[PDB]
């Protein structure tokens, strides 16, 4: 499927508003599990439940555990660029 | 099975 680079803006004082499953220990990639009304993911657009995470401001994150992801994912901050592909 | 973390 169409891998999309989707852009997010984000203050400091906030979260990405979105929650993540899955992870190489589960053998398969970081999924979007939620997004959360009103956060940076929803105003901004373009991430979709069910969505493979492939990378994070440029960082591979297909073979990452999930403790890991969450540790990118979590230092990220600004301007954001996803690279995900809907599974 | 899975994880599951808010961010």
């Amino acid at each position: 499927g169409p891998i999309r680079k989707v852009l997010l803006l984000k203050e400091d004082h906030e979260g990405l508003g979105i929650s993540i499953t899955g992870g190489k220990e589960h053998g398969v990639p970081i999924l979007i599990s939620e997004i959360h009304p009103g956060q940076p993911a929803d105003r901004c657009g373009g991430l979709h439940v069910g969505d493979a995470i492939l990378a994070v401001n440029g960082v591979n994150l297909r073979d990452t555990k999930h403790k890991e992801a969450v540790t990118i994912l979590s230092q990220q901050r600004g301007e954001i660029e996803f690279e995900v592909v809907y599974v | 099975r899975w994880q599951d973390t808010r961010l």
